[PDB]
């Protein structure tokens, strides 16, 4: 009774553990079809860095959104190498709509010493006057922030939902 | 069960109400250690 | 030792008031 | 009695159950797929900027 | 609905000390926000502003302050209060203190986001708890049943088995298809992590087993969410997936003695031997989070273990669990140096439930007065061995013998069970019934002539 | 920046100032004769700084020099017989520099000292290229005869090796491994440096199930512990403290053994410093000393509040180090009662509220730290080893009181308890370990050892704890009614009790049979012992007298079989010998 | 590592509240500097600076802050900390607490300048006590022996002669005779003027202060000068010991009247009190002068310290006896059942204990009877103390003819063997003779505890 109880107990133990690897593959494998989805969004998001006309109406945007949560007397805009005219433009059109809603006035600058790396896709970090407080606004960032709050969107709509609900 | 306020006073009342009854055994185990050694001796008589 | 902490806690703030 | 017969349940399970529950979810990922890579980068490009409430 | 703006990152620390960072000119700061500390050495800390004052911002970190620097550290404001990735795929899973898997698995797919804090049930809505849950135990489904729905404490101490009892009711759930259950532990050793993750792996109940397990040499102020988190995944079983979920809070005198630290750290004002003025407040946003309401078929019963210190009932942990909970079960360290297995001392024990969940259509008819008479029997013989060590052996009346009859007959017999025995009520009833059958039938006041002569006479 | 300035000092704790890049819990180095101190608090540019030492003499504008690190201590050869304070001080080699008696408040000299050389050879797989992860052993120093020194990586850093050192003599400054990473080569030498407050990474914690064979027959048998086990003595004045702490040492299984004097005492400790430098290990071949495979911690309680609170978390980073290598480090704190008293000095300067009894919040959370460190873990590194670490903890209560904020704590986190007594000392019943209120909770962890390698143990010792435990109800009763009541069964019982505490537990120290019992004689010595009870349990259902006159012989050859030395006398003739006594016993009955 | 800068001297008060002077515009102070305040009448005060920040300094003027303004005082910044001048020519001369004689002598000529708080010793280069100290007291030399390294306090309490068996301990300490470089600073705490006197007119007026070196500090005297008092009296007793190499016993007297001096100091720091009122820092403080004892390797000199205290209401939980006894190696207790019954010296034996007299007494330092006669009074004397309760409820007939002979031992135990006379100097071999003189009048065979290889030697006389 000792030989046949430990070797019982170990048995549905060798069992319950191939049932607990089988539990986390599949959920795994499920881990992986949502990494190249979000792989997928990251290389379709640099071909709208590609075209200048959809780019630039994006980035006339994504500096102001950077801006009116800074709202500091003197800000500075940090860019990649290659945009450099293409900010020029997107902090020029940005003053006078900052100054709209707002009633301050700006010292905006476009940090010149220091670029973005090249692996980023695109987008803008603008930083304070004392460098200190950053808006980290790229498309690396704008893609973590939406897609993770959209987890439970992606989960419904691209597997199926749940039987049990509310 | 408790029995009074503490007072830090109520704590060397205490220690000394403990003291006697501590002493209380001592003084009352031998007699009645001196009442059995008879009691033992009686039955053998 | 919270009433003392306490007082020690607010006779800092004054101290720092009056400087 | 025991020992042979546990290995005829790990066939049943890890190559029967297992393998069937991912290729259930890859047809049902490429069902689905575009009309969500649709909804998110329709979210990522669509910029928004507001200031806060306090001003 | 979501959040969409950028989140701003600030490297203005003005001030650490304790566990506290204090951040300066931050930009409308809001009360119980999660931050994202990197480290001037890259790694990652969590926090949570505790106070705003102006533009300053007090957040304690949740990894301890050792090596946060005033220049070089950076701290991210996370736009929102500390939410959870919930699914029903967090069943099966093990997870540590924080969020993240232990069981080299992925992260949670997330079906909704959840405040770990919630928010308290409507009382017009929640209903009473009335299914007995059958859990097999003889001094619990005899004389302190639980409900469905109820918040029950196991009473016990250092060294006592009440991790084992903790185990033997997880197997026997079941009413007079199976319970989802939900596990959290604090402060627990090495063993105790491998004692409990291992039984429920050998019985076969880790598809429906969601283990929040943190450990001794985890942080001490993880320990305060970690019940928050195995909560709010055990809401969103029951009152959203219609699921019965049974939630076991093992060392809750863990959680409180890390409560403790992190007041006594704020300079709150202390309560009893040091704990906070809110101890009482902050318990019942865990204790209250159970169950049952009325537009919902799941219910949530929690069953917390606590260890009392130096064996007593008076110390703010056990006490201030008897006020808001429904009764305890009080293991007993003088019968376990006997080795009976459950040393469940029945007189300080309570269920306050157990009135409505038993009775005629419920377990039986004499379930109510067999229960009471057995703990007067038990009451007066212990009264009884109280006074025949002064007294002595033979000077007592003929009517006090057969109370230390009784005693020794009910500890060996009734609530002394073996480890794997699940004796059902009707089973306990009549193991019940055969201890009084040594007492006269005028001397069981507790008991009415009606129902005694249905039942005594056997 | 580097340097920050003094801005004032009111006591203990400084106000240092410009000190903008200063982290928490950093240690500096506050003055001209660099007084050590760690940053407690940081508001904006001036860092509170409560210094270590006596501040006395130090005046605003000191330079108060940064060095980037919590407590740590350095991890290398040389520190083997080697003997610390708290804070890794080299006291061996602080009384040979100076030539004084005294601690001259200034010193940072090395731990391990930059001027002898080591014999280092590689690991002979590395080549240059290979890729190494943290805690992958390149190299092994002979550093005594007894214990190889193997060199490993750190486990924070990680690269590709393109420099290992050819074999030859080194010191501990000489850079020895360079490894390419992505950004930067970076080279170190033979010593690593790791803070003592942060748990050293593992691959995996196994469970416990090899016991630590002590040497003693009452906790070998009754009360056993394994290694990587957390055990709990009483530390009072005498009970049996010094044979317990020096047996461990010289009679266990333990490849290293670190001792951690605790702000013990001046004399007290003084008696250690210079007893364990003359004690003998009896290895296969000539005798050794024990200071070629221990480390000592040693603090009196005139050394520093910081330097005998963190004395324990020295002294177990020295056993975690050993652990990782592959050994079987085993830890003897001498007293954390005297850390606890630490612990609410430090706690009292920062004006912390006290919890209970004057303790911090914080005391049962520092103590299951720093007992949930210990564990027989598989280790980290490639070559695939396996350690474990053993803690002896000594608590000593006031007056003796098992009720304490220390004692009930330490009682809830240890799981073997050896209760030594007082009385018990009294009567020269040496070892004194009681067995009433002593316990054992490694017992269902160490069947599955003892069912494949002993296989008749385990009931042995059940009957053997049954038969004590009645002794004490038969007790009160041989003074209340007398032996002229007593049963022919229960004056048996009585009478192998007194044989099994005169036996088996009972074993004399200085006897050159008895300073070493190994398993093979305490399975032997229990075994015909407890096969006489029972074959006397059948003798009284058939008198107690016959039995007690007619075999006073075989009295005798059982009351001289703990005499049957296994040192000199061969295991198989004491099992020989042991197997013709259960003969004579079965053949008078 | 001589300083010759010239000293500044401020006139820069910006603040006084209680015994504490703020003083500002200094240039670099230091944080244990001396100053030497200046009154506006001439008057000469000194003083501890007590906490700096920038160029604030806070000093606290040792005898007091009365008269002290803020316009015309004048403080004068001597450049170092406390410093002490040591010689060998302190032995006979008679100190206040703050190291200015008193006996109308000159001041010491300094052939060293050491400071008050001294440096740890190392743990490896301390080594084990062995020979004896002899204090000529019976109870003490005999049963509760002395190692040359022990620190052993006298539990006392208020109104029992710890003053009388200090000064008795002090005339008549020596080695032992052995058919040698002795010298006691005695540190007086706290004191009358009457306890003071009697000190000061009982060392003089016995030819003992060829080798005392004694501290006073009266009562009236400024409770700074309680701290730096047992601070001077170890420096010079570590110069004296290992470093004149001389065996020295420092006797701490009243060290419950230095904790009350350290407690009131913490509160003028503005530091919370913590456990009964003092501070929290105090088992650091108080084994910083107790761990300043024992043998070293390469030096002939030691020093052992008799640190004599006072528990309040004969309280052993009071934070005074309890962070004493974790740090010292054993007690003597002087309690009021003897002192009542006019007994001197009033120690009883029975919870008094030398943790390290197993190591004093033996062969080769005292002689090879002492480990035995002191087992065999002390087990005589627990049974002579359990059969005396018996004499009062069994009655003097009843009980039998062996309980009758303790009793008569218990008469002469605690008149012949403890009582002693303060003016008696009993020698180790006159303690030991009196010890055999109490156990023959047991026959042998009830001196279980001596062995009968020396019972054979010592019982027949």
């Amino acid at each position: 009774e000792k030989k046949e109880k430990q070797i019982e107990q170990q048995k549905k133990i060798q069992m319950s553990n191939l049932m607990n690897q089988a539990r986390l593959k599949v959920l795994r494998a499920r881990d992986d079809l949502i990494t190249d989805l979000l792989n997928e969004a990251k290389q379709r998001l640099s071909k709208v860095v590609k075209d200048t006309t959809r780019y630039q109406v994006l980035l006339d945007g994504l500096v102001l959104q950077g801006l009116y949560q800074l709202l500091e007397p003197r800000m500075i805009v940090r860019c990649r190498k290659q945009d450099f005219p293409l900010v020029k433009a997107a902090v020029q059109k940005a003053i006078p709509v900052y100054k709209v809603a707002t009633k301050r006035d700006v010292d905006v600058q476009i940090d010149q010493e220091a670029y973005l790396p090249e692996e980023i896709a695109g987008g803008v970090e603008i930083y304070n006057g004392d460098r200190k407080i950053k808006v980290s606004n790229t498309l690396e960032s704008r893609l973590d922030l939406i897609a993770q709050q959209m987890m439970p969107e992606v989960r419904g709509a691209l597997f199926g939902a749940n039987a049990n609900r509310k | 069960r408790i029995e009074i306020f503490p007072s830090r006073m109520a704590q060397t009342i205490m220690k000394a109400r403990l003291k006697g009854a501590q002493t209380g055994r001592n003084l009352l185990k031998k007699k009645s250690d001196a009442l059995t050694l008879r009691f033992r001796q009686i039955l053998k008589k | 030792f919270y009433r003392l902490k306490k007082i020690q806690e607010k006779k800092k703030i004054l101290k720092e008031k009056s400087d | 009695q025991a020992a042979m017969g546990s290995q005829g349940n790990l066939s049943a399970e890890v190559e029967q159950a297992t393998r069937r529950q991912v290729q259930g979810m890859q047809s049902s990922q490429q069902r689905n797929r575009e009309r969500v890579l649709a909804q998110l980068l329709g979210m990522v490009c669509d910029v928004r900027p507001q200031v806060h409430p306090n001003y | 609905n979501y959040l969409s703006q950028p989140r701003l990152t600030y490297k203005t620390v003005s001030g650490v000390n304790g566990p506290l960072v204090i951040l300066d000119h931050v930009k409308f700061p809001r009360y119980a926000e999660i931050v994202h500390l990197t480290l001037p050495d890259g790694t990652k800390r969590s926090g949570q502003v505790l106070e705003v004052s102006g533009s300053k911002a007090v957040v304690q970190v949740f990894e301890g302050t050792s090596g946060i620097d005033a220049k070089k550290t950076s701290c991210e404001f996370t736009g929102d209060i500390l939410r959870t990735p919930v699914s029903e795929d967090m069943l099966g899973r093990v997870f540590n203190g924080s969020g993240k898997p232990i069981d080299r698995g992925p992260v949670v797919l997330a079906e909704d986001f959840l405040d770990i804090m919630g928010q308290p049930i409507n009382p017009q809505c929640r209903i009473y708890p009335e299914e007995m849950i059958q859990t097999g135990i003889s001094a619990i489904d005899g004389m302190n049943s639980i409900a469905r729905g109820q918040k029950i404490p196991i009473f016990s101490a250092a060294g006592l088995p009440h991790n084992e009892i903790a185990a033997q009711i997880c197997r026997q759930a079941g009413l007079v298809e199976n319970f989802a259950i939900v596990f959290a532990a604090m402060g627990v050793n090495m063993e105790t992590a491998r004692f409990f993750k291992s039984d429920f792996e050998e019985n076969g109940s880790m598809d429906n087993v969601c283990l929040f397990l943190n450990l001794a040499n985890d942080p001490t102020i993880e320990r305060i969410i970690t019940p928050r988190l195995a909560l709010t995944t055990a809401e969103f079983l029951a009152y959203q997936c219609e699921k019965h979920v049974l939630v076991i809070l093992t060392d809750m005198s863990s959680y409180a003695e890390a409560l403790r630290e992190v007041s006594a750290a704020r300079e709150e004002v202390p309560g009893r031997r040091g704990f906070p003025g809110y101890m009482y407040t902050d318990l019942a946003t865990i204790y209250e989070r159970a169950g049952r309401v009325e537009g919902r078929n799941g219910s949530i019963t929690q069953i917390p273990i606590l260890t009392m210190p130096n064996d007593d009932i008076t110390h703010p942990i056990p006490d201030l669990t008897g006020y808001i909970t429904e009764g305890q079960i009080y293991v007993d360290r003088q019968l376990h140096n006997r080795q009976i297995y459950p040393p469940i001392n029945v007189l300080p024990s309570l269920s306050r439930l157990m009135k409505s969940a038993i009775g005629e259509g419920m377990t039986r008819k004499d379930h109510a007065d067999v229960s009471n008479q057995l703990y007067a029997c038990y009451a007066i013989g212990k009264d009884v061995q109280a006074m025949k060590a002064v007294v002595g052996e033979e000077a007592l009346t003929s009517d006090d013998l057969l109370y230390l009859e009784f005693l020794q007959k009910f500890e060996r017999n009734f609530i002394a069970q073996g480890p794997y025995e699940n004796r059902t009520v009707y089973e306990t009833l009549d193991i019940g019934w055969q201890l009084l059958r040594i007492f006269p039938k005028e001397m069981l006041k507790r008991i009415p002539q009606s129902t005694l002569s249905e039942f005594y006479p056997r | 920046s580097t340097f920050g300035y003094v801005h004032g000092v009111s006591g203990p704790v400084v106000t240092a100032c410009d000190m903008a890049g200063a982290a928490m819990y950093e240690l500096v180095r506050v003055g001209h004769s660099e007084l050590v101190g760690e940053i407690i608090r940081l508001e904006g540019d001036m860092a509170t700084i409560q210094v270590y030492e006596e501040t006395s003499g130090v005046s605003v504008g000191d330079p108060v020099l940064r060095t980037g690190k919590p407590l740590s201590v350095e991890l290398g050869p040389g520190i083997m017989g080697a003997i610390f304070d708290g804070i890794q001080r080299p006291l061996s080699d602080i009384s040979s520099q100076t030539q004084s008696i005294y601690i001259p408040r200034g010193v940072n000299v090395s731990a391990l000292s930059r001027d002898v050389k080591w014999d280092f050879t590689p690991c002979k797989n590395l080549r240059v290229g290979s890729h190494i992860t943290g805690g992958d052993i390149y190299g092994i120093v002979n550093e005594n005869s007894l214990i190889k020194h193997k060199i490993m990586l750190p486990p924070r850093n990680r690269g590709t090796v393109t420099y290992i050192a050819p074999p030859g003599n080194y010191d501990t400054s000489d850079v020895v491994l360079e490894l390419e990473f992505e950004g930067i080569k970076e080279k170190f030498s033979m010593v690593q440096v790791w803070p003592v407050r942060q748990v050293r990474p593992v691959t995996e914690k196994l469970p416990a199930n090899h016991p630590l064979l002590t040497g003693q027959r009452v906790l070998d048998a009754l009360f056993p512990c394994v290694q990587g086990g957390t055990t709990a003595i009483p530390g009072a004045f005498g009970c049996g403290k010094t044979v317990i702490s020096q047996s461990l040492s010289k009679y266990s299984n333990s490849d290293v053994i670190i001792y951690v004097g605790c702000g013990e005492r001046g004399n007290e400790m003084s008696e250690v410093l210079r007893d364990f430098p003359e004690l003998t290990m009896e290895v296969d071949g000539k005798v050794e000393s024990i200071m070629k495979r221990t480390a000592l911690v040693a603090n009196t309680s005139n050394m520093p509040v910081a330097a005998r609170e963190a004395s324990i978390y020295t002294g177990i980073t020295l056993s975690e180090y050993f652990r990782d290598m592959g050994y079987h480090v085993s830890m003897m704190a001498d007293s954390t009662s005297r850390w606890a008293e630490a612990l609410r000095e430090i706690s009292g300067r920062l004006a912390e509220m006290p919890a209970d009894s004057g303790y911090p919040a914080y005391l049962g959370a520092r103590l299951a730290s720093f007992y949930e460190r210990a564990g027989r873990v598989k280790c980290l590194g490639n070559p695939e080893r396996e350690g474990s670490v053993s803690i002896v903890g000594a608590v000593s209560p006031p007056g003796g009181d098992f009720s304490d904020p220390v004692t009930s704590a330490t009682l809830g986190i240890v799981q073997v308890f050896w209760g030594l007594d007082k009385k018990l000392a009294q009567r020269k019943h040496f070892p004194s370990v009681n067995w009433l209120i002593s316990y054992s909770k490694y017992m269902r962890a160490l069947d599955e050892y003892y069912d494949k390698h002993f296989t008749e143990f385990v009931p042995l010792r059940t009957k053997a704890k049954e038969i004590l435990q009645e002794e004490e109800d038969l007790a009160e009763i041989v003074q209340l009614v007398g032996k002229a009541s007593l049963a022919e069964t229960d004056k048996i019982t009585l009478e192998v009790a007194k044989l099994i505490k005169d036996d088996f537990l009972q074993q004399n120290g200085y006897t050159p049979y008895d300073r070493f019992c190994p398993f093979y004689k305490t399975v032997g010595m229990l075994s015909n012992m407890i096969a006489f009870y029972d074959m006397a349990r059948r003798a009284v259902e058939t008198t107690w007298s016959i039995i007690r006159e007619h075999m006073g012989e075989i009295l005798y050859k059982l009351s001289s079989m703990k005499f049957k030395d296994p040192v000199k006398d061969g295991e198989a003739k004491i099992k020989a010998d042991y197997a013709q006594l259960l003969e004579d016993m079965q053949n008078a009955f």
